[PDB]
RNA sequence: UGUAACGGGGCUAAACCAUGCACCGAAGCUGCGGCAGCGACGCUUAUGCGUUGUUGGGUAGGGGAGCGUUCUGUAAGCCUGCGAAGGUGUGCUGUGAGGCAUGCUGGAGGUAUCAGAAGUGCGAAUGCUGACAUAAGUAACGAUAAAGCGGGUGAAAAGCCC
RNA sequence: CCCGGCGAGGGGAGUGAAAAAGAACCUGAAACCGUGUACGUACAAGCAGUGGGAGCACGCUUAGGCGUGUGACUGCGUACC
């Protein structure tokens, strides 16, 4: 704290509290007794508990429905229309477009749209899994996810 | 506002010896 | 009709006024007059002047016929006070109050 | 249910007449306290002077066992530099002898405001006339 | 015309047509009494027991509130000691009308 | 010389119960000119018994 | 995180404020002194839950002594005579029985001088 | 300092010794209801108990279970200008920290549930800052060189001008 | 517009959804200081409360009492850290 170490009265005599410095935490304008400092909350998770937890992920939504897997999901045109009509038909709000491979027309199409997200396989969260409240996969990303989880 | 910044020294008390 | 009367931040102190006040409390106007205009103080004289506003304000804005009209609310609470530094011996010092009040008067016909 | 309470404002008070003549001072005394507290009423009340008034004649005629009468002595001190002063039975008998009787029961009753309040049914008179007539005080045998 | 029964650990002493608030029983809330348990029947004339409990005296009473008493604060603290506790009671109470009152 | 514990608002009132104001209560009318004054005190535009004392 | 004090701290003080409404001078005015009367008063009515019960015993034991010395016997005695006769009525009625039906407790003391007989 | 070596009154039994029968007397024991801990049995099996017994004063201190506050996810959800937070009352409810509902003020934010993270709870430290009391309308109004009167201006003149 | 000292300050009018939003201005808590109403208090002693409790003044359904405020009198009771 910005400021002096100097006594602001002396320490005998005065009918006052014994004071050391103005930057005491008890006093006004100057302390915080544990100041925060710049630290990291990440925390280690073992990879077999981490893989582990997504094949209990992937067990319940398949149990609860959850889980549809269908065959290339792919937009012809990068247009937005074209993905919310594809979404409508089908009767989907809240899904999470897992594909195989990242193709930037259905990048493009789902990145306005907040209710709808579009993910490949590597790049796949516990809490964006459980968040979703419906996941549709492709033939191929399904193949993928059961090699590397092995 | 200011708090008083000189106190004089307390007057010499009564010697108890 | 209430027909009510304010003077805020009087130089006098609120204790100092409030004797002025308990003297004409509950009194017809008529003789609320002459009491303080013989009285010997200033808050006399600083009370008369919110009466006769009080007054002035029920025979223009209301009804006519003061003669028939009686303090029903009177009273006195200390507003804001300057602080000033005064200095004493030995080079201590001190804080000087300069009390100020608020007088309010209400004067209805019953 | 609520445990009846008596009411100040519905209270018969009796009067009642004592004649102190050859009884002991404490013996009369604590009758007569029992009888200024009401404790002898099924409807007694701590906090309520249910009592009776009692007149006691002939105060100077009471009497007192022992040596009582000559080495019994009352002091009280009247609040001054060294204000002590003590009277013997006799003194007291020949000055007032409705003092000891008073004292004897003030002594008897409760400290405090209902404490006074009883104490002033008490009427005591050296003689054997009382002027309260009027107020039917048949006569206590006790 | 009023009897005295004993019923929840301590006598109770009521008249005919009364309700009386006793301490809480196992009967529902619309649902008739049974006490044969009667210390004492008074009436115009002076009737006694000569054995506890009477011989044929009964109370007939009707059940009406099973609610809770009056909330009770109850404060433990130590003088010096930095010792505190704090407390609350409510009480459960049946509340009954009396019926009937034999002989 | 000094205070053992603050005194009580009613003792503060209390004290102050002695030094209340009264009013005169004594205004007195000119036989002529008809004004109230002070008993044995000339009115405030200057009559006195009636006839006129200050000729200002 | 910071989180601030001011709502809660209100909030307990008026807690207290509430209980100590009634007090004299700062006792219900200042929370510094109203805590310790309401503390101080908790004390006293867990005591005078217990002490309101020998009170009232006491009161009722001079009330049904008074009726019986009145109607000529002791309060000893008068107990007595209602064990031996096996009467277990208490001292709540008793008392009840002897300021309301004078003629009932006639009859109690009757017995019990008949249990002592 | 004042009786002042029964607590006082007062007592010749209201004292002391012995015997006997009664009563008063605590938060002790019992009676009625309620909550919780621990060990058991019959049976429920993540929990009820027709039940069985017993325990439940408590500092230092150890152990167990919780309420509430700010922020993050759940939450672009939910409540909300026919009125949020806050403020001030009242009425209910829980063993407690608390919670719920509503009147008035207020004026636009608030947040269930389940989790996560803490600048997470104040009555004291001759604690820090601001505000306001107390003494108190009290001491004081700063050289004991000294003022008085008329007139003038002014709402008002012992203090200003002549 | 009116009182006031060609003031301070206030009362009407007017602007505004709101002027106890009037520039001393969002919300406006506590200490502290007042006015009004109800009750108590001038023969009574002490951590100022708690238990009991009369009366009185306000509200209820019932005509019996319950609620709120106050609290005479009385038992017990020497703050907190």
């Amino acid at each position: 704290v910005t400021g002096s170490g100097k006594k602001p009265w002396r320490q005998k005599g005065t009918g006052r509290a014994r004071s050391g410095s103005i930057k005491s935490p008890i006093w006004r304008s100057g302390g915080v007794t544990f100041a925060a400092r710049p630290q990291d909350h990440s925390q280690k998770v073992n990879k077999k508990m981490y893989r582990g937890a997504l094949k209990s992920i992937l067990s319940e939504l398949v149990r609860q429905d959850r889980l549809i897997v269908v065959e290339k999901f792919s937009v012809e045109a990068p247009k937005t229309k074209l993905l919310a009509q594809k979404l409508k038909d089908m009767a989907l709000e809240d899904v999470l477009i897992i594909t195989g491979e990242l193709d930037e027309n259905l990048f493009l199409a789902a990145r306005n749209l907040h209710k709808v997200d579009v993910r490949d396989a590597t790049g796949i969260d516990p809490v964006s899994l459980i968040a979703f409240d419906k996941v549709v996969m492709t033939a191929d990303a399904v193949k993928q996810v059961e090699e590397m989880l092995a | 506002n200011n708090r008083p910044v000189y106190i004089p020294r307390p007057r010499p008390p009564h010697p108890r010896l | 009709m209430e027909t009510i009367a304010k003077h805020r931040h009087a130089r006098s102190s609120a204790q100092k006024v409030r004797l002025v006040a308990d003297l004409i409390r509950g009194k017809k106007v008529s003789q609320a007059l002459d009491i303080l205009t013989y009285t010997n103080k200033k808050a006399a004289v600083l009370v008369k002047k919110v009466l006769e506003s009080a007054i002035a304000n029920a025979e223009h804005n209301d009804g006519a016929d003061i003669d028939d009209l009686k303090v029903t609310k009177i009273f006195v609470d200390e507003g804001p006070s300057m602080k000033r530094i005064m200095p004493r011996a030995k080079g201590r010092a001190d804080r000087i109050l300069k009390r100020t009040s608020h007088i309010t008067v209400v004067v209805s016909d019953r | 249910m609520k445990t009846f309470t008596a009411k100040p404002e519905t209270v018969k008070r009796d009067w009642y007449v004592v004649d102190a003549t050859g009884k002991t001072l404490g013996r009369l005394a604590t009758e007569l306290a029992r009888r200024l507290r009401g404790k002898h009423k099924a409807e007694y009340t701590p906090h309520v002077d249910t009592g009776d008034y009692i007149i006691v004649l002939n105060a100077d005629k009471v009497a007192v066992t022992g040596n009582k009468r000559t080495d019994k002595v009352y002091y009280h001190h009247t609040g001054h530099i060294g204000g002590i002063k003590q009277a013997t039975f006799e003194e007291m008998i020949a000055r007032r002898p409705e003092r000891v009787i008073e004292i004897a029961v003030k002594g008897m009753l409760p400290k405090g405001p209902l404490g006074r309040a009883m104490f002033r049914k008490l009427k005591v008179y050296a003689g054997n006339e009382h002027n309260h007539a009027a107020q039917q005080p048949q006569v206590l045998d006790i | 015309m009023y009897a005295v029964f004993q019923s929840g650990g301590k006598q109770h002493r009521v008249s005919e047509g009364q309700t009386v608030r006793l301490e809480k029983l196992d009967i529902a809330t619309g649902e008739t009494v049974e006490f044969a348990e009667v210390l004492m029947i008074a009436n115009g004339e002076e009737v006694k027991i000569g054995v506890p409990f009477v011989d044929g005296g009964v109370i007939k009473a009707e059940v009406v509130a099973h609610g809770r008493g009056e909330k009770v604060k109850i404060v433990k603290f130590r003088r010096r000691k930095h010792y505190r506790k704090q407390q609350g009671h409510r009480q459960w109470f049946t509340d009954v009308k009396i019926t009937g009152i034999s002989a | 010389a000094v205070q053992q514990n603050k005194p009580t608002r009613s003792k503060r009132g209390m004290r102050r119960s002695h030094d209340a104001l009264t009013a005169v209560t004594s205004l007195s009318v000119d036989k002529t000119s008809g004004e109230k004054h002070l008993r044995h005190h000339i009115t405030a535009d200057g009559y006195y018994r009636g006839r006129k004392v200050i000729a200002k | 995180a910071r989180v601030k004090r001011g709502v809660i701290a209100r909030a307990r003080h008026k807690k207290i404020l509430k209980q100590a409404k009634g007090y004299y001078g700062a006792r219900s005015r200042v929370y510094r002194v109203a805590f310790q009367a309401v503390i101080k008063a908790g004390q006293y009515a867990y005591r005078d839950r217990r002490q309101r019960k020998r009170q009232f015993r006491q009161l009722w034991i001079a009330r049904i002594n008074a009726a019986a010395r009145q109607n000529g016997i002791s309060y000893s005695k008068f107990i007595n005579g209602l064990k031996k006769a096996s009467v277990e009525i208490d001292r709540k009625i008793l008392a009840d029985i002897a300021v309301f039906d004078k003629v009932a407790f006639t009859a109690l003391v009757e017995k019990a001088k008949a249990a002592l007989a």
